[PDB]
Parts: C-alpha cells; structure tokens; sequence
C-alpha cells in the first residue's frame, strides 16, 4: 500500500530508478589477524573480511602438488537484523550454497597455479543486513583479496537489481526486496561476461535483457568506486613509507 | 488551529467572490468510547468481541450483532446501550450482567461469557451486550 | 531420530556426620573403577567411576599424557548439559595437578563418572563435587596411574575447596553465593571433612589388596 | 608455542623479589586499550574493544517483552568465538560463568527492567570475540560493561496497573529512556611462584602456576570466585594465603580501572 | 580409491571433436536426450528413463499437526539421498557436499518454493490437523543429469498421487478405506521443468578474460564423460506460461550475457514437448485403468 | 549529521519505535536529500534546467497556472497550501 515508485519518480528513501547507495570501504584494518583485510559499508550494510594464506595447510590429506586450495566461511551473526534469530546459521543448507558459490567463483579468477602446496582462507562476519547482502560479499572478498597481494586477473563486482512491474530498480534494500523479485550478478572487469547470476523468484521470460542491462552498468560504476579507493589508499602508503 | 499570510477555512471563503453560494458546504450524555489500547487488549484476552450490527426501521431501540463464539446474536437494548452507531456499522461489544438480560475482572467476564454459552441453547433468557467502540463506519 | 526409538512426536511427558562405603575393582572391561556410596540425615548419595588408559591418541607426537573427564546423569536427569560441563572443566583443571602426566607420552586417558542415585530423605551440585573427586582418585589409583598424593575435598555453604600435603596446598577453590565475609571458617570447616575422606581412603586402599 | 629454555627464562624472571615482567610492567598494571561505543544504529547499545595485542570483541545488546512471572531470568548471554566450536568446553565455561554474574541478585538492579505490573524487558547480550591470543573473560566482561552503560529502552505510555483490566502495553514512538543498571567486572590474575600479577600477557601465561577469578560489584568482591589453570604443563598447588592477597589486590586497585572505563 | 582417472589422451580427443562439431553418442549440440515414463500399479509410483540414467520416484501422505506459525496449510518435504547403487564414486551418507547441496537447493526452489504445490488444499482441520506428503527419489544408474530426471519424476508422481478421502465426525476424523470411497487427488497449480547447460573452453584463460572474440561452447545435457570435463554449467527452470521459475550459475567459466539469453530461449521449446509428452502419458494410464475396471465389472 | 555524497545529494538517519501487539522494535531508515524538486509551476524560468526524465525516459510536467485567481488587496494572484485536518475534514 506504500508508493514504492511515486508518478514524479522517488522511491522511499528518496533515490531515483538508477542511484547506488552509499558506498564506503577500508583498507588494512586487521593488520595484526590477517595478511589481508577490509570493511564494508554499503547503505546499511556491514561486513568484515580477513584473508589468511598462502601458508601451510594443518593436516597432510588437504595439500595438492599442482595448485592451492581455497575455502570461504561465512558467519551471519544473531543481531544482524531487526529481529533477533532464534538458533545458529552456521550449518544451514542457504549458507553452505554461498560458500560454494563464492569459491567457484573466484577458483577461476585467482592464480592458483602459482602456489602449489599452500592454503588460502577466507573468514567473513556479517555484522548488520539491509538487502542485497550476496553482492557485498562479492565486493568485500576482492578487496581483501587485492590487499593480501595475491595475484588475479581482474575485478569482480556485486549488484542487484530489482523489477518493480515494468520498471526496473537499481541496488535494492530491506523494503524493497520483500515486494518485489531482484536479480543478482557478478561481472568481471569492464566486459558483459558473467561470473555469477541468481534468480530466486519467477519473472516473465521478455523482461530479462533489460535488467541484464542496467545490473552490468551498475556493476561498472561499483568497479570504478573500488578502484578509486584503492588507488588513492597506495598513494598515501608510498607517498611516506 | 493556532511573513507568511495564514487564514481559517471560514477566514478565506469570505474572501471569495461567490462566498454566498459555496458557505453551506463549510464542515459543521453518552458513555465515552474505549480507548484503543483497552479495546485492544480486551479483544485479545477474549473480553470483547466484534462485528456487524444491524437495526431496522420498526424499532430504533434494538439491535443485533453476531459472534463467531455464539450460536446466536447477542441483543442489545436501550437508547444508551446502543451508543452512536448507525446500520452496517462494525462495533465492539461486551456482555452485560445476568440481572439485566431480557426475559470487572477478566476471569469473571470469561465465567459470564460461558454461561451466556451454556444459557443460549435452552435456557429462554437472552444475554444482551452493550457498544464501547466503532471500528468502521 | 534415525538411531533412536523416541515414540510417537505428538506424545507428551507425564506432569505431576556424612557415612562412606568405598569398594574398587568390580568392573571387567575397565582398567580401574570405584563405588562411592554415602549416607547422612536428609541426603543420601551414590556413584560409579571408571578410567580407561593409557590409550592411543589420534593427532601429532605429545610429549605428556592428556586427560578428559566426562559427566553423565543416572536415573533422572537432574542436571542439564552447560553446567556438567562446567564441573568437567574443574574436575579436569584439578586432576592436571596430581597426575605425573610426564610419565605418558603420546597417549590418553579418559575418566567417566556415573551419578546413579541422588536422593533428599528430609547450590545442590556444589555438594556433589567432593564424592566425585573420592571415586576419581580411587578409580586412579586401582588403575594403576601414577599421582603425587591423594587428593581430598570438603564443601561448607555452597563452597568447595581441594586440599593435597595434609591440608597445606589449595588444587581447586569454588564459590558460589553464600556470605561474602565468610572464609576462615569455610576453610576449617573443608579441611575438617577432607581429613577424614583422606583416612578413609587410605583405609580401603590398604585393606583391599 | 615457547621452548624450554625460554620458559625457564621467563619463570626465573617472574618468579623474583621483586619480580620482572618481560614489558617492565608493575604488579598491578594494566595495558592501554581502544573502547568504541554506540556504532550498531539496529542495536539498543553496543561497543568494541580492541587490545594492544590484536585481540577485539563486539559486544550487541537487545531488548524484548516478556511476561516475568513465567520469565525467571531477565539476563542472557551468548558467547561466539571464531576458530571454536560452539560446544567447546571454554566457550560452554564462559557461557555458564558470565551469566552467573550477572543473575537476578548479584548486585545488577533488575527492578529497573519492569514496565506494567505484569511484564518487563529481558535484556538479550550477544558477544563475538574476532581474535584472541589468552582467555578472554575479563576482555568481554569490559566490553559489557562499556556497552550496558550506553543503552537506551523504550518509553512506557499506556497505564501501569493492569491486575484487573489488561491493556496492551503501547510506547512512546520516538522517546527513549537511558538504563542506568550496575554492572559487574570479572578480573583475572596469574600465579608464578610466590607473586600475583593483575592482567597477563599470552606469554606470562604459559609458565604460570595457577590462576583465579575474581568478580567485582559496587565496592564488593562478588559471589563467583574460581581457581582456574591458564595451562597444562606447569599447574601446581598454592598455599592458601595467595588467595587473600589476590582478593586485597583486586579490592585495592578495582576502583581506579572503574574510572578509566567511564563515559 | 574413490577418484575417476581421465587420461590426458581422452580429454585432447573430447575437447577436438567439440571443436568440429562431434558429440560422441551422435547428438547435436542443442539436442535433448529422449525420455521414457512408467507408472506403477500404485499411484505415485513413477519409473523415467534419460538413455542411461534411471530415476525411480515415490509419493505417500499421513497425518499430523500444523505449525502454530502456519495453522492453514499442510506441510510438503522432497528427500533426495544418493548410494553408491548409481556409481562407486558416491558415498552412502553424504548430505553435507558441494553437488549434493546445490542439486538439493535448486530443486527446492523449483518444486516447493514456486507453489508448484497447494498446501492450503491439505489442511484438514484449521490448526490442528492437515495432511503430510512427501516425495522420495531413488538415484538407480548414472549417467549425468540427475537435475532434469529428478524434476520431471517428482512432476510426474505429484500428478499421478491420489490420497483417500475423509469426513470430519465431530471433534475426529474418519479415514475411509481406499475399496469404500473413491480417494481423490492433489492440486497442481503448474509444471515446472528444469534444463541444464555446459559451457568449454577452447583457448586459455587470458582469451577468455582479456580477448575480444566469444569462442566458447555450449551444449545441452551432457553425459558421465563430457560433464567430468566441462568448465561451467548453468540451469534454469521454466514453466509453458512463458516464466523463468529460477535461474542457478554459481561460479565457473565467465560467459556472454547475450549467449545466456540465448540458451535460455532454447530451454522453452524443450519445456513445451515435454509437458505435452507428460500430459499425454498420464491421460492414456487413466483411460487403460478405466478400460480395466470396466472390463472387470 | 548529514554527508555529501556526489552531487549535491546528502543521506540522513531515521529512527522511530514500532508498536505492534505488545511488542516494542526500533527501526532504522536511510533518508536521502535531493537538490531538482521542481516547483512545478508555470510561469517559473529556473526549475525546467534542472528536471531530468524518470524510468520511462519522460520529463516532469509543470502544471499551475501562470495567471491564477487574484483577490483583493492586498492579496492578490495567490496560491494555495494545504493542511493535514483541513484535508481530513
């Protein structure tokens, strides 16, 4: 009964149909836990990631002679919401299927290869959760990647997209994603190719290129922003040490 | 209620030059009504019960409201029983003691309520109930 | 549950000083086991203890033996599962002190404690904690594992303490409510019942050949 | 991990009149922190520590509802710790131990925590330990000091007396009242020979011989006092006047850590 | 020992004739396998065939108790547990590893979570009692594609169940037995079906990241040996009302948006015969149980 | 507190209590602040630079009137707002 999109072309937090949210990171800020580490902030969104590796793997049954191997674990804490969660999430199936996710994402992107007989762990908190949490995921894990100087070939960057009857909305939250179905993707560089797309809920089969469209500018503009703020966090590190 | 020019609704219909034709239009002792948080939780401890009520032309003295928990309507009689209420209305009700039907504490409200349960099926006493609130007009 | 038969799922539960006796040695697939049974006005008390060990261990070398503790109801289960562990964690911070440990490399040693019977003829598991270190120490000493000196506890309003060299040295203090100022007294007072478990235990060692 | 050569250099150190900390600290000195507060805007309050050492906790605190006649606690604690099970002996330990301090009479004025005669607020507290290189009780015992000094609850405005007549409670919608309950703080302290230290390092903690615990509230010592073993190859007894000057230790130098914790 | 062995000779020789246009069973490269369906002398009791792969379904309800969240539905759970009957590669219990979670996942959201299914027709007494059905997938023999023959064979058995009819005497229920009353059917409100894809790559990684050219394969339901080689899979699900039910590629070989457009507008016409295919087979076992008990009168 | 983001578009914090049947919640809102809210009138020369198209690629329509009612002094050529009990009655 709310005016999700008004006739003059508002949502309810007050963007329009092709607006991000703000969009905040750092660098190195666990510098005594991990080799690498970022924070993120993404509208109400907050997560925490550490990279641990490449080192030497705890038991002899886990190390391969020809590569690395990655694993990804992802803790959702009792509080990230509005209403606290009743049991752990630790062993659900849901965050299982994001932790396989996310590794056989970025299995082809890293350079594996280089380092045989080494382990590379990734540990994420999620700390607070306001919609579209898959795509800030994606973004924390290449910038702690990127900070831990492992070698990649390039960026991948997170978005969802959200259609709204005819319209399509760009970068969703809480409200949003319980009226409406949402896309998510996961893009590489400045290409079209995908790396990850998702969709949980039914949209009519002619509506999909659009939404394709105007998640992949997203992504680019998302990729832009990181870029910029590593750029500028090197320049201070060089500019005195 | 009570630069920048501020004016009541009466203030500037006289301003206008056809104020005679559009003045008319102008928007113009019973028990007080319940306040929410007490109909609330007296709807949800099982004190109070709501729907429809209806009243014909013959008599504007009675009236009749039916409950999802009784077989059969509930009465409601007198002038100040039934209290602003017009035909169609959705209403809240609350019985009335047994010394007053027609020939404050929850837990007794519960016992009225199951012996005006157990007095609708043979007994020929009917319990009457009373309006506190108006939920839609 | 696919290992268990628990019935139908819509069932519901039914709604409503001190004497000892010390024995060792009556269990066969054990390597040391101990009875505890003791007997007061208003209480009255028994438990089982057994000890398996030296045994392998999976892992790396350890140049030291390990131990583990483990706590189990009898009959009602009077006690949930945070506090048992709790008392597991005391009892093995305890034991890590008496046990020459040095002597075991790369092996373990697992202790279970079975709390059988438990009943008031006219703050309640502070009580319990001296029986079980009496049936640990017995139980180790028929299985032959080496320990420094025969450990002993007394309680005295909701507090426990642990004494070994004849009163002289603390292994183990807990407290819970109780007078805040009230400490002298808890000390005599668990000294005095420690000294008689001690004698006790020395008696059934010595006369149980 | 240190070698044999290094404990036996470390315990000659410790074990001295007067005894040296390998950092040249005092007996009764502590190691400067970070304290971060009201930085979770979904919680009722919050904070963050970190330790010079690398160690941090986040603490999250929440309110709900409940009717406290069939309620008997109004206080819960849940502890995580990253790298741990959730049935890990220590993580269980430290669940049962924090919330013993803080039950229903230990010094924590929970008459503060009703609303209507028939209802009142239980106080949800979550703790996620990020990293961790000792035992981190009075680690998290600070950071739920900090973050239940900076709580805010909502504001009763529908009756109070409600044994005859039941309204559902209804609150102010942008008013908040400030909770001023009195929380505890748990210390611990190592044992190395003949001395008491307050506050060990990681590596004072590998040749100690035995440890304590030690509850504080408002001036007192508090009920929940443990004797506990900070390692597995070096715990031994002690003689029964280390615990009075542990508890003398802990009376004289508590207050002055209380001001340093304020606003 | 657990690990299937593939030579460097026999992954050159596959990935060649991908490059000319060869599959090695003689399909073509957007081409479906054929399928067979049986039913059994129970309802509910479906057998369905995809050239080598074997899928055996089973469909049974009880009663039980609603949710108290939830008091006007039933309740609808799908069991999928693999034994190494269909290969010496599985392990007995594993519910916890990565193929195992994902195919679980996705047909979840394809059956249950689509409402595929009503659930409100299996409450009986609103509150306190409902209906319980469940559907068990026997994996037999594989030969790649448990996906596809897993939807179709729970599809089919959902449309072929009947459960008994009851009355409500008062404050309990009577269940009638099956030779008295006629037992009635479930309420079907679509048919969902899953296609699979695999994507190759033939060229390095740096050409797939950096070069300009589209160079990569695709094919429709592989088999045991190509979908050990594949680089990237991807499936949606798709309904005859022109719907993408969900869409699942986690990870892999980056692709071409407008390639997986494209294989998403393949999938439709493969989804349309199927359907008819289904349709069909159900209505001809009807009127052969019809004919029987009419011959049999 | 508030924060500038890009272009002239700034971002603030909503916070109230929802009272739902004996419960007590917070909610935390983001709020954004814009710069091209056009007045919507006619006879203004400033507000159509602004104005950019919505989803559907439409600009905003300007729609009161340029010469609107004049009453007497000293008035005159007015325009009228709203209120909230005003609207309701």
């Amino acid at each position: 009964r709310l005016e999700i999109y008004s006739p003059e072309g508002l949502r309810l937090d007050g963007r329009r149909w092709n607006e991000l949210r703000r969009f905040e990171s750092s660098i190195n800020t666990h510098p005594h836990a991990a080799d690498g580490s970022s924070y993120m902030e993404q509208g109400n969104n907050k997560i925490i990631t550490l990279v641990k590796g490449p080192k030497e793997p705890r038991l002899k049954s886990q190390m391969d002679t020809s590569k690395a191997l990655l694993n990804v674990s992802v803790n959702i804490t009792k509080f990230s919401k509005f209403e606290r969660s009743k049991s752990s999430h630790k062993n659900e199936r849901r965050v299982l299927e994001i932790q396989t996710s996310l590794v056989r994402m970025f299995e082809k992107n890293v350079m594996l290869n280089i380092y045989p007989r080494t382990v590379i762990d990734i540990e994420i908190h999620v700390l607070e959760q306001d919609g579209g949490i898959m795509g800030s995921l994606i973004n924390g894990i290449t910038l702690a990647l990127i900070d831990a100087g492992i070698s990649m070939f390039d960026y991948i960057s997170g978005i969802s997209v959200g259609l709204y009857d005819t319209t399509p909305l760009l970068d969703t939250n809480s409200l949003e994603e319980n009226a409406m179905s949402t896309v998510t993707l996961g893009v590489v560089g400045k290409s079209e190719k995908l790396s990850l797309l998702l969709v949980e809920d039914k949209i009519p089969l002619d509506r999909l290129e659009n939404v394709l469209a105007i998640g992949i500018a997203g992504a680019h503009r998302v990729r832009d922003l990181m870029d910029e703020e590593l750029r500028k966090h090197a320049q201070k590190r060089v500019s005195n040490a | 209620d009570r630069n920048i020019i501020t004016k009541s609704l009466v203030q500037y219909i006289e301003l206008l030059p056809n104020a005679d034709d559009i003045r008319d239009s102008i928007p113009q002792t019973f028990p007080e009504y319940y306040s929410t948080a007490r109909v609330m939780g007296g709807l949800k401890n099982g004190v109070l019960y709501q729907g429809n009520i209806q009243i014909s032309e013959y008599n504007f003295l009675e009236g009749s409201v039916s409950l999802p928990r009784f077989s059969k309507p509930v009465l409601i009689v007198g002038q100040k029983n039934l209290n602003r209420a017009f035909n169609g209305d959705q209403v809240i009700v609350e019985l009335l003691p047994q010394s007053e039907w027609k020939a404050i504490s929850d837990k007794q409200r519960r016992l009225l309520a199951k012996d005006a349960m157990i007095a609708q099926r043979s007994k020929k006493i009917q319990p009457t109930a009373k309006v506190v609130y108006i939920q839609r007009r | 549950d696919r290992r268990r038969l628990l019935g139908p799922a819509a069932a519901k539960p039914m709604a409503f000083e001190q004497e000892l006796s010390l024995h060792t040695g009556f269990i066969e697939n054990c390597n040391g086991s101990a009875l505890v049974e003791a007997r007061s006005l208003g209480h009255q008390t028994s438990l089982i203890t057994a000890v398996y060990g030296p045994r392998s261990i999976r892992g790396s070398f350890t140049s030291q033996g390990t131990i583990s503790i483990q706590l189990k109801n009898g009959l009602l289960e009077k006690y949930n599962t945070n506090e048992l562990k709790e008392v597991s964690s005391f009892l093995m911070g305890i034991f890590n002190s008496v046990v020459n440990l040095s002597r075991y490399p790369k092996s373990g040693i697992d202790i279970f404690v079975y709390l059988t019977y438990d009943k008031d003829l006219t703050s309640q598991i502070s009580s319990l904690i001296p029986h079980c270190i009496t049936s640990i120490t017995l139980a180790l000493a028929d299985a032959g594992i080496e320990l420094v000196d025969m450990a002993g506890a007394g309680e005295a309003n909701g507090t426990v303490v642990s004494f070994i060299k004849n009163g002289e040295e603390i292994v183990g203090f807990w407290k819970d409510d109780g007078d805040d100022e009230d400490l002298l007294e808890c000390l005599d007072r668990c000294k005095e019942q420690y000294n008689r478990y001690r004698d006790l235990m020395i008696s059934c060692l010595m006369n149980q050949e | 991990s240190l070698s044999v050569a290094e404990k036996s250099y470390l315990y000659d150190s410790l074990a001295s009149t007067p005894s040296i900390r390998p950092d040249g600290r005092l007996p009764h000195q502590f190691r400067p922190i970070e304290i971060f507060t009201d930085f979770l805007p979904s919680s009722n309050g919050s904070s963050r520590i970190i330790a010079s050492d690398g160690s941090e906790c986040i603490v999250s605190i929440k309110s709900k509802v409940v009717d406290h006649h069939v309620e008997n606690e109004l206080l819960q604690v849940d502890v995580d710790i990253a790298g741990q099970r959730d049935d890990a002996l220590v993580v269980e330990t430290i669940t049962s131990l924090l919330n013993k301090v803080l039950k229903s009479g230990s010094g924590v004025d929970s008459s503060k925590l009703q609303l209507t005669k028939k209802y009142s607020f239980k106080i949800f507290v979550d703790v996620l330990v990020i990293s961790s290189h000792s035992h981190p009780i009075s680690l998290i015992s600070f950071a739920i000091y900090s973050a239940l000094n900076s709580t805010y609850l909502p504001k009763l405005i529908s009756a109070f007396d409600d044994l005859e007549v039941e309204e559902l409670p209804t609150f102010h919608d942008y008013d908040m009242v400030k909770l001023d309950i009195n929380p505890p703080l748990v210390f611990i302290l190592a044992v190395v020979g003949n001395n008491m230290l307050l506050d060990p390092a990681a590596n004072e903690s590998e040749v100690a011989n035995n440890g304590l615990i030690i509850s504080w509230s408002n001036g007192k010592i508090t009920s929940p006092i443990r004797s506990v073993a900070l390692n597995d190859s070096n715990v031994k007894s002690f003689k029964p006047h280390l615990l009075k000057q542990g508890l003398a230790m802990v009376e004289k130098y508590a207050p002055d850590v209380v001001r340093s914790l304020e606003n | 020992a657990k690990d299937i062995e593939i030579s460097a000779s026999e992954s050159k020789f596959i990935l060649e004739a991908l490059r000319q246009n060869y599959r090695l069973d003689g399909r073509s490269f957007d081409q479906f396998r054929d399928v067979e369906i049986t039913f059994g002398k129970e309802f509910g009791d479906v057998s369905v065939k995809m050239g080598n792969t074997k899928v055996h379904c089973r469909i049974s309800c009880q009663i039980a108790q609603p949710y108290e969240d939830r008091p006007f539905e039933g309740l609808f759970v799908i069991s999928t547990e693999i034994s190494p009957m269909a290969g010496s590669q599985f392990e007995n219990g594993n519910i916890t590893g990565e193929d195992e979670v994902l195919c679980s996942r996705i047909i979840e959201k394809s059956v249950r979570r689509s409402g595929a299914l009503d659930v409100e027709g299996l409450c009986i007494v609103a509150g306190s009692k409902c209906w319980a059905v469940r559907a068990d997938v026997h994996f037999l023999d594989c030969d790649g594609g448990f996906i596809d023959a897993s939807c179709i064979a729970v599809m089919a058995g959902l449309m072929h169940f009947k459960k008994p009819d009851i009355t409500v005497h008062g404050e309990q229920i009577i269940v009638h037995p099956v030779n008295e009353r006629e037992p009635v059917p479930l309420g079907i409100l679509h048919i969902p079906i899953c296609v699979t894809f695999s994507f190759f790559n033939p060229q390095d990684t740096e050409e797939n990241i950096k070069g300009e050219t589209n160079s990569e394969i695709s094919i429709i339901d592989a088999t045991l040996k190509e979908e050990l080689l594949r680089d990237g899979v991807l499936t949606v699900t798709l309904n005859k009302n022109r719907e993408v039910v969900q869409v699942s590629k986690a990870g892999g070989l980056p692709m071409d948006a407008l390639t997986l457009m494209k294989c998403c507008h393949e999938a439709y016409s493969i989804i349309e015969k199927i359907t008819d295919q289904i349709l069909q087979l159900l209505k001809e076992d009807s009127e052969k149980r019809n004919k029987y008990a009419a011959m049999l009168t | 507190r508030r924060k500038r983001l890009a272009d002239g578009l700034s971002v603030t914090q909503k916070v109230f209590v929802r009272s739902r049947n004996g419960g007590a919640t917070k909610i935390v809102r983001e709020h954004y602040l814009r710069s091209d809210i056009p007045c919507l009138s006619r006879s203004c020369t400033k507000c159509p630079q602004i104005v950019v198209p919505d989803a559907q690629n439409e600009l905003p329509k300007f729609i009161l009137s340029d010469s609107p009612l004049e009453l007497s002094a000293p008035i005159g050529k007015h325009y009228v707002v709203l209120d909230t009990n005003v609207v309701l009655q």
